[PDB]
């Protein structure tokens, strides 16, 4: 489950970054 | 996969105006907006296939277009269908942003339960300002009418409800859409129907027909799209 708590935070970061990158 | 992960952050540092502060603030933020995991659409047998397609496309949209510059689901186009379906299932489980090719695989995975729905890839090669651009969507046929599933940076380069009466009209809609953003359509690649067996050992035929849109001309372009529609009913 150490694998799973890591994928959820990474997902939140990917979508945080994805939102910034949509500024185009 | 830590190597890839830091690759994505270094690439953001270059391309974005304020490259470094953006990575700092996001990777270092302890509180981030939790993103709800999208629910995979499941359908009653009474729901008409067109209403099902809207739900599949809505699910695909929820994942959002991948603007990060790093693809999270690599796709070897030569993999058997059962390999890509396993990969589509993992997109379903990872639920991350996607690009044009990944949405085609998702569209097949989510429409394998609709035997009355024909699915086939359509890829485009367009020209603009000295550069070439490649895009792909998932063509669909229902009750003799044509539409498309896909993912794009533009709204009119992906979802088309299955309303076009011929394949030509569907493709010419895409060409018109390309023209509205000043892309010239150079080449169209149309695949064969995709098997509905998610365990099938066959590849997607991405290049069953390759049409040179400039060397063909208007009416010869139309005859070629009609031949491809005729060919999928094999």
């Amino acid at each position: 489950s150490a694998q799973q708590e890591l994928k959820q935070r990474q997902r939140a970061e990917i979508y945080a970054l994805n939102r910034v990158m949509t500024e185009l | 996969d830590e190597a890839t992960w830091e690759r994505m952050w270094k690439h953001v540092a270059k391309i974005h105006p304020d490259g470094e502060k953006v990575a700092q603030r996001i990777r270092g933020a302890t509180d981030l907006p939790k993103i709800p995991i999208p629910s995979v659409p499941t359908f009653q047998p009474s729901t008409p296939v067109p209403e099902r397609l809207e739900a599949v496309q809505r699910y695909i949209r929820e994942l959002q277009y991948n603007h990060t510059g790093t693809q999270f689901f690599e796709i070897k186009k030569s993999r058997p269908l059962t390999g890509l379906m396993d990969l589509a299932k993992e997109m379903t489980k990872e639920a991350l942003p996607i690009k044009c090719l990944e949405a085609v695989i998702l569209g097949i995975y989510l429409t394998n339960s609709m035997p009355t729905l024909e699915r086939f890839p359509i890829s485009f090669k367009t020209y603009f300002s000295g550069n070439y651009f490649r895009h792909i969507v998932l063509g669909v046929n229902f009750a003799g009418r044509y539409g498309a599933l896909g993912m794009s940076r533009r709204e009119d380069l992906m979802y088309k409800p299955p309303a076009f009466r011929t394949l030509s009209e569907l493709v010419l809609d895409f060409e018109a859409a390309y023209g509205r953003c000043w892309h010239v359509l150079k080449k169209v690649k149309l695949g064969q129907s995709v098997s509905h067996d998610p365990h099938s050992v066959e590849q997607i035929e991405w290049k069953h027909s390759v049409l040179d849109v400039e060397r063909l001309g208007r009416d010869d372009f139309r005859k070629e799209l009609e031949r491809h529609a005729r060919d999928m009913r094999l």
